[PDB]
Formats: structure tokens, sequence, C-alpha cells
């Protein structure tokens, strides 16, 4: 009768952890799908862009973060870039100098984006990306993205989508591990 | 160069968090300050008593000083600084579990051996050119997760880094966001 009550209590903790797992998979799917649905369509419209603006360059950086390749550091070659009509002045690390000229000309650009490693914790990158998350609402808003160009918005939907997916996979593993442990404890309690 | 005071930054950091205690927080997010946090003051940092995670990422940090007066520090993350030498980490050496230090200018791994209980060392897009540093890093008995993609050595290697990494250190479980494989270990056996 004791082992029954134990098995019930843990079987309730299973159901809660399953629902958490279920909420995250959709939220992961929702994001990654948008990335994979873009295809080379936007990637082609960047290759065409050649000499992009200082708004869409940042949108490439957010992507270059996930590649983890030749990323520029420090407040060097940085200035201030105007937003829309409102003469606003902001402090940012500024685009690559020559990271994009090497990323662009690589034909595999599509291959590198289309495929990403699943359950990628990327604590190294998320720490480097943390600055851009607090500012997210200023530049990296969709309504400032689509205005800069349509491609840009997709790439800013691309960059963000991966950030969501990653966060969901980082809620999956822990809350699903605590599930899988509980599940194991119930199975033992039922045998007993 | 009279750019960001640690007390001035901590003042905004403590105010922004809106946390009553200046040394209650486990996660002390001092990341992406603007202008960037140049050189860290040890007397100021000493305050952080309960801090397990100390994120000072993406600033213009040149040197690592004042490990002393740090008790519970578990995940030190100083990525995208201008740091050249891994030194002054003897007083955090008892606790320090993860040294996330990507996109610095860390040429030599001389002083990493003091880190005895170091589990996860991510130093990607750094200046490590010879595998001589890896022998110095091999002293680490608990080192599981490594990240050495983008370093100047892995460019000159002229082979699969995933395979060549696993063969270099037997202790390492994860190497450049891979998991320890039977096929990879066999490929490492075929390489050596």
């Amino acid at each position: 009768k004791q082992c029954e009550i134990q098995a019930e209590q843990i079987s309730k903790e299973k159901e809660e952890a399953e629902r958490e797992l279920e909420a995250a998979l959709p939220a992961l799917r929702r994001a990654q799908e948008a990335v994979d649905s873009i295809e080379s369509k936007d990637i082609v419209e960047l290759k065409a862009n050649k000499k992009p603006l200082d708004i869409i360059k940042y949108i490439m950086d957010a992507v270059l973060v996930f590649f983890k390749a030749r990323l520029i550091p420090i407040q060097i070659e940085e200035r201030v870039f105007n937003k829309k009509e409102g003469k606003a002045v902001l402090f940012l690390k500024e685009s690559y100098d020559e990271s994009g000229i090497q990323t662009l000309g690589d034909m595999n650009f599509m291959k590198k984006l289309k495929e990403f490693e699943k359950d990628s914790i990327n604590e190294e990158t998320i720490e480097l990306l943390e600055p851009y998350l607090n500012q997210s609402e200023d530049w990296f808003n969709d309504t400032f993205a689509t205005k800069a160009s349509k491609a840009a918005a997709g790439i800013l939907k691309w960059a963000f989508a991966i950030y969501e997916y990653h966060q969901k996979s980082k809620i999956v593993k822990p809350k699903r591990i605590q599930v899988a442990i509980a599940e194991g404890r119930q199975a033992i309690a039922l045998k007993e | 160069s009279k750019g960001t005071t640690c007390q001035k930054a901590i003042v905004n950091w403590e105010a922004a968090n809106p946390g009553k205690n200046p040394s209650e927080a486990e996660e002390i997010k001092l990341i992406f300050q603007i202008p960037p946090i140049e050189k860290m003051d040890g007397p100021v940092l000493n305050t952080l008593t309960k801090c397990k995670k100390l994120s000072l990422s993406s600033n213009s940090i040149d040197k690592m000083i004042s490990l002393n007066m740090l008790r519970n520090l578990e995940i030190l993350s100083l990525s995208r600084n201008v740091i050249k030498k891994i030194s002054g980490l003897e007083d955090i050496g008892g606790t320090l579990r993860q040294l996330w230090l990507s996109y610095n200018f860390i040429e030599k791994l001389d002083g990493l051996n003091n880190c005895s209980v170091l589990q996860t060392l991510y130093i990607g897009n750094n200046r490590i050119k010879n595998w001589e540093e890896l022998d110095k890093l091999k002293d680490l008995p608990e080192l599981e997760n490594v990240l050495f993609y983008g370093n100047p050595i892995y460019e000159q290697v002229k082979e699969d880094p995933k395979l060549i990494v696993l063969k270099k250190l037997p202790t390492l479980k994860n190497v450049d966001g891979y998991i320890i494989d039977d096929s990879v270990l066999e490929k490492v056996k075929q390489i050596a």
C-alpha cells in the first residue's frame, strides 16, 4: 500500500514532466521549421546584396555567432548607426570587417545554416549573444528588420528561431531528465 | 582608459538586477557593459560571496586578477575580452568547474594546471598554434568538455579536428560540441 502511494505520486510527476516536454517540442519545431523553410531564398538575396547596410550586417553577425567563425571582438572600428527617422545614438561592437567576405564566397553557406547540431548548449555563444538579447527590442525587432529588407527579416527570424529552439532544448534536457529519473523511481517502486 | 569603473558598472549592474544584496546573487551578470568593462578591480569583485556564475563576457578585459576573496565560483566566463594569459586563478582553483574563455588572445595554456577541478574549458577562436599546450592541459584530471574550433593550430592540422582532438586527450568526453563515439574512438585508433 506504501509502494502504491509512492508509485502514484511519482506517476503524477511523470505527467507534469511529459506536458513540459510536450510544450518544448512544438516551441522547438515552430522555430527550426521557419529557419529550414527559408532555404537559400534569403541566402541568395544576401549573395546578391554584396554591399549591405549597417542594419543587415548585425543580422549576419547574429548568424555568424552560431557558425563560431572569425567573429570580431571589442569596441574597435565601431561608431553609431541611425535607426529609421529618429536620430538615436547607440553603442555596439559593430559588424565584422572581413568575416562576411569569407562566409559569403563559401558556396556551403546554405549547408552550414540548413544543418545544426541538436542539443547544442552553446554557453560560449549565448554569453557573447547576451548583449544582443537586452538590445533585441531596439534593432532586432521584426518591424525594424522587414523595413531594412525582407531577406534581413528572415535572417533575423533565422538567428532568433535558433535562439528559441536552443532555449527549448535547454528546458527539454533538464525537465525531461528529472522526468526520466522520476519515471525510473516509479518503475522500481511498482516492482517493489 | 577611463572607460568603465567596476564599481560604476556594478552600480548599474546591481540597480538593473534590482536585487537588495550586492553579494546575494549566484549569477552576477556584468556582461556587455557599455563602454566595456576594461580591467576588473579585485576589491570590488571580492564582494561577490554567493556568486557561482560570474559572467563578464564581451567587454575589453586585458588581464585576469584577484581570484582571492572568491568562495563558491563554479562557472567563470570571460569570453570576447582581449585576455592573453590564463593567470591569477589559484584562489578560485578549489571551486572553478568551467572556464568559458572563447575569442580572447590566449596563445599559451601556461598556468591552466593550477585549475585542478576544471570540468569544461571552452577557448574557441583563440591563438593556440601548437599542440604543446595540450600536454600542459593533460594534468587536468576532471577535464571532460573541451572547445578548440577556430584556434590557429586546428587550421594548420590539415585533418578532421573532431577525430584529432579525441586522440590528443583520452580524458576528454566532449570535443568541439561532439559526444564520445565508438566509431570516433576507432577512427582515433586508425589515426594513431
